[PDB]
C-alpha cells in the first residue's frame, strides 16, 4: 500500500491510498506486460482459514463474485468551516493504517505538532485481537510504563508502525511531510 | 528544504514522484491530473507497494463547488470466486488464484475525466521516462526486496527486473521497468479501455491464469469505478472530516475519533508523563472498542452495514464507549463486546 497528499493552487485536494496488498502482490508479474497482480483476495475472510489464535472468521468479509474485501484503508480530507483544506492525510501499513491515520490528526488537530513532527511522532497500535500493544522503538518509555501499570501488554515493532504522508494549511500556505520510515519526500511550489 | 509551500504541494513515499506530481501542478494540472501522474510513479518506485495491477480509493474535494466526493476503484473477487475457494493462507497469498479484479486504471480513468486538465498522455509522459532511463532502488524498496528476497530470488519473472546477478537489488542500485513502461506507453495513447478491452486485455487473462488463476476477460470487459458523491464525514471542532466508508476503514477512525474527542485533548494531554500516560491509554482504548466493532463490516452492496455504519459515526454511540474506558486498566476481550454475527 502506498499513501499520497495533494493540495494544488486552488485549494483543490486528493487523498489516494493504492495498494496490491502484500510486498509485490500476487507475486505473479507478467513476462509481456510487466504488471505485477494484486493478491486482493487475502483481505476477505475465510471460513477454513484461522489467523489468529482464538479468532473466528468475519461472514460479513467472505467471498462472494464481484464483492470487494475489507479494507484498513482511509484517506482523509479535513475541511475547514470556511470550505478551505485544513488537512490531507492517510497511511499505509496492513491494520495500522487507521490507528496511524488517528495517531497523524491527534498529533496535529490536538496536541499541536507540526505536520512533519506528527508524521515523525513514535506511533502504537492495538486492534483488539490480537490482544497486545505494539509501540515503535523510539516511544517515550513514560508512556510504555503508564500503558503497563495498565496492565497492557507491549512490544516493540521490529520495524515500524505505518507510513503516512501529509498535508497541513498553515500561515506560511502548505506544509508538507513525507514519513521517513519509507524514505519520501516532498514537492511543491 | 523545510516543506513549507506558498502555492501547492504534494506528499508522495518517494521524491521524484512528489516532483513528478509538481510538475504535473505546475503545468496547469488540478490535484487529480497531479495525483494521477504521481501514482504512475509510485507504481514503479515503490512497485512492492501498489501500482497498475492493484486497486485504489480517491477522496478528493473540490474548492470551488466545496464539495468532497470519493472514487471506488478498490480490487473486486472475480465472477468465478467463491467463499470456500482457499483452504491456506498461502493459497489465497501466492500465484493467480491470490488475484482480485485490478480497478487502478479505470480509477484514474473516471478521476481524469471529472477533475483533469491535462491530456491523459502527458499523465504517463514521466513515468514511461524513469521505467526506460531506469532509477536508484529507494529505502523502502530496498527493504521489502530483502523481506522478500527468497521467493524473489527464486522466481524468475520476478528476478528478471528485481535482480542484480541473480540476488535482488539493494539500495541506490538501479531498477529499470522496459516492460511496464511500454504498457504505460500503450495505455498512456490508447487510453484505459486497452486494459479493460483492448490490446492488453488477453494477455492479463493469460498471465493469471497460467499462474492457476480464474479471472477472465469478462471480469476485466465488466470492471467499473465507482463514484461515491457522498463519503463518510465526522464534525471535528469547527472542520468536516471527509473518509471513505464500508469497504474501507473510515467508520473505525469515525468512531475512534469521536471517543476521543470527548476527552478534549489538547498541548496540556502531553504536557508532564501523568497525562501523557493517561493519554496515551486512553488512544489504546478507544483503539479497542473501534476494532471491536469492526468485525461486522464488509462491502455494503453484498451485506447490510447501515446500521453498523450509523452507530460508528454517531457521537452518543461514542459517548457510551467512551463511558465505559476504565482510567486506571485495560480489559479483557469480551469486554469491548467484539461481534461476529448479526
Ligand atoms: N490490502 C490491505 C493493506 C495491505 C498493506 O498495507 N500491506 C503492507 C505490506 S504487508 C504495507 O504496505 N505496509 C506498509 C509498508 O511497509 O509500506 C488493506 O487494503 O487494508
Ligand atoms: C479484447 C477484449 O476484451 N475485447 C472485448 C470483446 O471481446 C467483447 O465482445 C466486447 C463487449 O463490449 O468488449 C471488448
Ligand atoms: C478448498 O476446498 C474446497 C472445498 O473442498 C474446494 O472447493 C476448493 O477448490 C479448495 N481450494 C483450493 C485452493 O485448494
Ligand atoms: C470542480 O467542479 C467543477 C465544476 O463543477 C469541475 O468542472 C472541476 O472538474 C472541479 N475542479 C477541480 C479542481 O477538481
Ligand atoms: C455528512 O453526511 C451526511 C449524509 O450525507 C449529512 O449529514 C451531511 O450532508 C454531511 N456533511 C457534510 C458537511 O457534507
Ligand atoms: C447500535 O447501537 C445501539 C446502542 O447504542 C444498540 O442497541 C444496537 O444494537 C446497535 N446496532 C447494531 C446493529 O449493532
Ligand atoms: C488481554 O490482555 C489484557 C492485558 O494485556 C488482559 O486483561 C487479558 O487477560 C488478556 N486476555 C483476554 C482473553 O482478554
Ligand atoms: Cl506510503
Ligand atoms: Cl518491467
Ligand atoms: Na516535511
Amino acid at each position: 500500500t502506498a499513501h499520497l497528499s495533494v493540495v494544488a493552487e486552488d485549494g483543490s485536494a486528493v487523498s489516494a491510498t493504492s495498494t496490491i496488498n502484500l510486498y509485490f502482490g500476487s507475486k505473479v508479474r507478467s513476462p509481456v506486460s510487466g504488471i505485477l497482480f494484486n493478491n486482493e483476495m487475502d483481505d476477505f475472510s475465510s471460513p477454513s482459514i484461522t489467523n489468529e489464535f482464538g479468532v473466528p472468521p468475519s461472514p460479513a468479509n467472505f467471498i462472494q463474485p464481484g464483492k470487494q474485501p475489507l479494507s484498513s484503508m482511509c484517506p482523509t480530507i479535513m475541511v475547514g468551516q470556511d470550505g478551505q483544506v485544513r488537512m490531507v492525510v492517510g497511511a499505509a501499513g496492513g491494520t495500522q493504517i487507521t490507528t496511524a491515520t488517528a495517531l497523524a490528526i491527534i498529533y496535529n488537530l490536538w496536541f499541536g505538532y507540526d505536520v512533519k513532527r506528527a508524521v515523525e511522532e513514535p506511533r502504537l497500535h492495538n486492534q483488539l485481537l490480537p490482544n497486545v500493544t505494539t509501540v515503535e522503538r523510539n516511544i517515550d518509555q513514560a508512556v510504555t510504563a503508564a500503558l503497563e501499570t495498565r496492565h497492557h501488554h507491549t512490544q516493540i515493532a521490529s520495524t515500524f508502525i505505518a507510513v503516512v504522508q501529509a498535508i497541513v494549511r498553515t500561515a506560511g500556505g502548505w506544509a508538507a511531510a513525507s514519513d521517513s520510515r519509507k524514505g519520501g519526500e516532498p514537492a511543491g511550489y | 528544504d523545510n516543506h513549507v509551500y506558498t502555492r501547492a504541494a504534494v506528499a508522495a513515499d518517494a521524491k521524484q514522484c512528489s516532483k513528478i506530481g509538481r510538475d504535473a501542478l505546475r503545468d496547469g494540472g488540478s490535484a487529480v491530473d497531479a495525483a494521477i501522474a504521481a501514482l504512475l510513479c509510485v507504481g514503479l518506485m515503490n512497485a512492492h507497494s501498489m501500482g497498475i495491477g492493484g486497486g485504489l480509493f480517491l477522496t478528493i474535494y473540490n474548492s470551488t463547488t466545496r464539495k468532497a466526493e470519493v472514487i471506488n476503484a478498490r480490487e473486486v473477487a472475480p465472477r468465478l470466486a467463491f467463499a470456500t475457494m482457499f483452504n491456506s493462507s498461502e493459497q489465497s497469498q501466492k500465484g493467480g488464484l491470490s488475484v482480485a479484479v485490478p480497478g487502478e486504471i479505470r480509477g484514474y480513468e473516471l478521476a481524469h475525466q471529472r477533475h483533469g486538465r491535462l491530456p491523459w498522455a502527458r499523465l504517463f509522459q514521466p513515468s514511461i521516462q524513469l521505467a526506460r532511463q531506469g532509477f536508484p532502488v529507494g529505502k523502502g524498496l530496498a527493504a521489502a526486496l530483502e523481506n522478500k528476497r527468497t521467493v524473489i530470488e527464486q522466481q524468475p519473472v520476478l528476478c528478471e527486473v528485481f535482480c542484480r546477478d541473480r540476488k535482488v537489488l539493494r539500495e541506490g542500485e538501479r531498477l529499470t521497468l522496459p516492460q511496464l513502461a511500454d504498457t504505460y506507453e500503450t495505455l498512456a495513447i490508447e487510453g484505459a479501455q486497452a486494459f479493460y478491452n483492448g490490446s492488453l486485455t488477453a494477455q492479463i487473462v493469460k498471465d493469471i491464469q497460467a499462474a492457476g488463476g480464474i479471472v477472465t476477460a469478462e471480469d476485466l470487459n465488466n470492471y467499473r469505478a465507482e463514484l461515491i458523491e457522498h463519503p463518510l464525514n465526522i464534525s471535528l471542532g469547527d472542520a468536516v472530516l471527509y473518509m471513505p466508508s464500508a469497504p474501507l476503514s473510515g467508520p473505525v477512525l469515525a468512531l475512534i475519533l469521536n471517543i476521543l474527542k470527548g476527552y478534549n485533548f489538547s498541548r496540556e494531554s502531553v504536557e508532564s508523563p501523568e497525562q501523557k500516560g493517561l493519554t496515551y491509554h486512553r488512544i489504546v482504548e478507544a483503539f479497542r472498542f473501534a476494532y471491536a466493532k469492526r468485525t461486522l463490516l464488509g462491502d455494503p452492496k453484498f451485506v447490510d452495514v447501515t446500521e453498523v455504519v450509523r452507530n460508528m459515526t454517531s457521537e452518543f454511540f461514542a459517548a457510551q464507549l467512551r463511558a465505559q474506558i476504565s482510567d486506571d486498566t485495560t480489559h479483557p476481550i469480551s469486554y469491548y463486546k467484539p461481534e461476529f454475527y448479526t
